[PDB]
């Protein structure tokens, strides 16, 4: 058998390797709940001037 | 101007950050240079 053991070292250092993650599409004019890359709120997201 | 730290105000637009923790204490620049003669 050809072994490949994943172990890791971790609580050292600020971490900086993990899984993907989720992308959804957007929408406009509706209360809705996003979570943009750190930011969970409520509202209605419309376009910017 | 010439040579004087100018007056007048600016910002710093940040390049990177890193994750690197180690212990520092001191840092030293390099220049570009002949040892017996140069042009600059």
């Amino acid at each position: 058998y050809r072994v490949v053991v994943l172990s890791f070292e971790l609580l050292h250092a600020p971490a900086t390797v993990c899984g993907p993650k989720k992308s959804t599409n957007l929408v406009k004019n509706k209360c809705v709940n996003f979570n943009f890359n750190g930011l969970t709120g409520t509202g209605v997201l419309t376009e910017s001037n | 101007l010439v040579r004087d730290l100018p007056q007048g105000f600016s910002a710093l637009e940040p390049l990177v950050d890193l994750p690197i923790g180690i212990n520092i204490t001191r840092f030293q620049t390099l220049l570009a240079l002949s040892s017996s003669g140069w042009t600059a």
